[PDB]
């Protein structure tokens, strides 16, 4: 197993360590927010995240940035 | 068939002294939620304040 | 799936379960817009026939239990018409749907069907 | 997605196409409804014309039947008639909450309606 | 006092019901309700479909009929205040299914 | 034999008073079983979040 | 959909709802046949409102990652029917303190079955012990 | 709109307006097909209080006066609370659609209630 910390994708559609699920969605739907989530969930499970992010505003990632300073992530 | 009813005042005092036990019950766990709300209240502000405060010395490193 | 080919009686079995389904297929947005207790008995009896027949053809896998939670089975075909033929005939219209729910045979069917009315009691 | 939107545009020809069945139906309903009613009508007539003429004639109120006497302000029932079968809009339930308003009419002088 | 609550009919789209008084009865003709309503001649209308446009609408006319005091002559074998007794019971079930068929 | 009907009469009478009277008792005790506990959680959860945001 | 299963995840959320993903799939189509709700069976209606009150246990807020030990708490809350009676909308309110009442009252549970992965006899009385308890509390109030 | 942004009061202000008129939309594919009061009591009240944030949302302009005549209005946060917690509480629930038409203080909508139900 690997953790989501969101509760409904750990209980019915589960992640795992090396199984690649797939976020999809539309935009404004909590994509981006629902990805930081679950990576700073890893806060002791030895879980390098490699958040990279693509193609978006600079005031965002620095927004990602700033919440995962934040969280210690 | 009055007899019946004395029973049932009798009865109906039971329930009176269940009111009042589950009364005292029910104020001693109103302590006891008192008591969890003074250690809740306290686990927050010191966890929030030390919290924050390390934060901004891992902000200042 | 000739008649002559799968024998005449499977055919009909085959016949009657694609009839009464397509037709469910037919009426589901009918039913969306107004309503299965208003839509007319003689078809209101062969939705919910067919509601039952299709997730009865459900039916587990030995591997896919790690998606399900019950290992599977290996059905054989004459339990299949037999079951079958239970249901489109309307026989076992007093069970349960969901007892036809991820089953493999329709004697285990009846069995859950069983379960569930008992846990309709507690 | 164009096949399966096409066939909603489908489904939306048979929903009218439905719709227009249930539409002529509950006509033929209603026609047989108000030919029973008119086919009842006579009886009616008859009963009103000799029950007039009978509550004429009486003349006086020596007439102790029990169903009709108007007495005290006991409990009173609601004889409510509602929907047929449920692609009944507003006005089959909007006689029940009309009904619901009565229970409270009757509560405010506390009758203890039926 | 009974509150008896059919639908009426009025228009096709919006009916609205009325309270009617079964029980007890009143004077003869009078079949008034709660609400001051009392049509009180208890000759009815009668319903009918109207087409004046390419939709229907509905066709009541207060259809009355006459009081013929039928006849002095007609001779009472169970004493009017006992015949009227059961004759009620057929104006309760006749209001009823008036009622009942108006409300379908 | 008069005055033992009224003694056995007003008795009874005066055990079904005090019947209704201890009803009203229990029915008084659960009220104050109710608003105790009832305004007891309102005290200490409105106090303890009061302070929550305060502290905050 | 995950396409891999439950080899992915732990043997205590196994054991106790693999089955809740399709239960939560009949529960979505069956509300959305329950549009028309005239006269639901009984055996259905507690089908309807069992998935409801599932559906809001699916519920969380803005960035609160239960613990994983949480997760079996609540999904062993959700499909052992103790939620069925309760209130419907105050199951979030039920959730939260049965949480704090658990990691409370029995922080043993969730080590020891963290320690084990696996959802025991165990964790099943912790489980319903500290539930009789907290739904006293939120029963009263 | 995050309620470490907005203060959680306005983060659930603006959730429970968009919770209930999404609900509006899922509703109102369906609702326009086959008529009003096919719905719950529940989700024909829900419809009525959706179409009322709806209306309610009606800002008039200031420099819209010269193209339709309203002299539009300037509101605020108290607006934002009290608006949105009339409507939803159902403080306002009987004044009708064109009652908070086009107007965007909620005072200035009861006024307008006031005004239309003296013209009658
Ligand atoms: N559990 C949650 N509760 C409340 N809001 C949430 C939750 N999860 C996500 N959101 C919200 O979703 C909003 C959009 O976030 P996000 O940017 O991730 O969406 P998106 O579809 O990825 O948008 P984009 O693709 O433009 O980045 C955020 O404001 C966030 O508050």
């Amino acid at each position: 197993p690997l953790q989501t910390g969101l509760i409904a994708i750990d209980a019915m559609i589960p992640v795992g360590r090396g199984q690649r699920e797939l976020i999809i969605g539309d935009r404004q739907t909590g994509k981006t927010a629902v990805a930081t989530d679950t990576i700073l969930n890893q806060q002791g499970q030895n879980v390098i995240c490699v958040y990279v992010a693509i193609g978006q505003k600079a005031s965002s990632v620095a927004q990602v940035v700033t919440n995962f300073q934040e969280r210690g992530a | 068939t009055i007899r019946n009813s004395e029973e049932l005042r009798g009865k109906a005092i039971e329930q009176l002294e269940k009111a009042r036990a589950r009364l005292k019950k029910v104020e001693m766990d109103a302590d006891q939620f008192r008591v969890n709300g003074y250690s809740e209240i306290e686990r927050e502000k010191m966890n929030l304040i030390n919290s924050t405060y390390k934060t901004l010395e891992q902000f200042e490193n | 799936l000739q008649p002559r080919i799968v024998g005449e009686e499977h055919y009909e079995i085959a016949q009657r379960v694609k009839e009464t389904l397509q037709r469910y297929k037919e009426l589901q947005d009918i039913i969306a817009i107004l309503g299965l207790d208003e839509l007319s008995e003689e078809d209101r009896l062969t939705v919910a026939r067919a509601r039952k027949i299709e997730r009865f053809l459900s039916q587990p896998f030995f591997v896919a239990e790690v998606f399900t939670g019950s290992p599977g089975k290996y059905v054989g075909l004459a339990e299949t018409i037999r079951g079958f033929q239970l249901i489109l005939s309307g026989e076992l219209d007093s069970l349960p749907e969901q007892a036809f729910y991820l089953v493999g045979n329709i004697d285990e069917a009846t069995a859950k069907a069983m379960n569930l009315e008992m846990e309709s009691k507690l | 997605n164009l096949r399966e939107l096409r066939d909603r545009i489908g489904s939306v020809k048979n929903t009218q196409k439905i719709t227009e069945a249930m539409k002529l139906v509950a006509a033929a309903k209603v026609r047989r409804a108000q030919e029973a009613v008119v086919n009842g009508r006579p009886f009616s007539e008859t009963l009103v014309e000799v029950l007039y003429n009978m509550n004429e004639q009486l003349q006086t109120e020596d007439v102790d039947v029990p169903l009709t006497k108007i007495r005290t302000v006991k409990k009173v029932a609601l004889m409510v008639v509602t929907g047929d079968r449920g692609l009944c809009g507003g006005f089959n339930n909007m006689l029940l909450k009309k009904a619901e308003s009565r229970i409270a009419e009757l509560k405010k002088l506390g009758v203890d309606y039926t | 006092k009974v509150e008896m609550l059919y639908t009426k009919f009025v228009s096709l789209v919006k009916s609205d019901p009325v309270i009617h008084t079964l029980l007890p009865l009143s004077p003869k003709g009078e079949i008034c309700d709660i609400n001051g309503k009392c049509v009180d001649a208890a000759e009815d209308e009668l319903f009918r479909l109207t087409t004046k446009e390419g939709k229907l609408t509905v066709e009541r006319d207060m259809i009355k009929t006459e009081t013929p005091a039928f006849s002095p002559i007609l001779e009472f074998e169970q004493d009017p205040a006992q015949i009227l007794d059961a004759l009620l019971p057929l104006y309760l079930n006749s209001q009823i299914l008036r009622a009942l068929q108006e409300s379908l | 034999l008069g005055d033992f009907m009224d003694k056995r009469d007003a008795s009874i009478k005066e055990q079904l008073s005090g019947v209704k009277d201890t009803s009203s008792e229990v029915k008084q005790l659960e009220e104050q079983a109710n608003a105790v506990m009832r305004a007891a959680r309102a005290e200490i959860s409105a106090a303890l979040n009061k302070m929550k945001k305060e502290t905050q | 959909v995950s396409r891999v299963g439950s080899a992915a995840q732990i043997k205590a959320m196994k054991k106790v709802a693999g089955k809740l993903k399709l239960e939560l799939a009949q529960f979505a189509e069956l509300e959305a046949f329950a549009q028309f709700a005239s006269d639901l069976d009984k055996a259905t209606q507690n089908q309807l409102a069992r998935g409801q009150r599932l559906r809001e246990l699916l519920k969380q807020p803005q960035s609160a990652p239960l613990t994983v030990e949480e997760q079996v708490m609540t999904i062993y809350t959700g499909t052992n029917g103790y939620l069925d009676s309760l209130e419907l909308d105050q199951v979030r309110k039920y959730l939260v303190e049965l949480r704090t009442y658990v990691k409370t009252n029995k922080p043993e549970f969730q080590e020891i079955i963290s320690s084990t992965k696996t959802f025991t006899e165990e964790a099943e009385a912790l489980l319903k012990e500290a539930i009789q308890e907290q739904m006293e509390r939120f029963l009263l109030q």
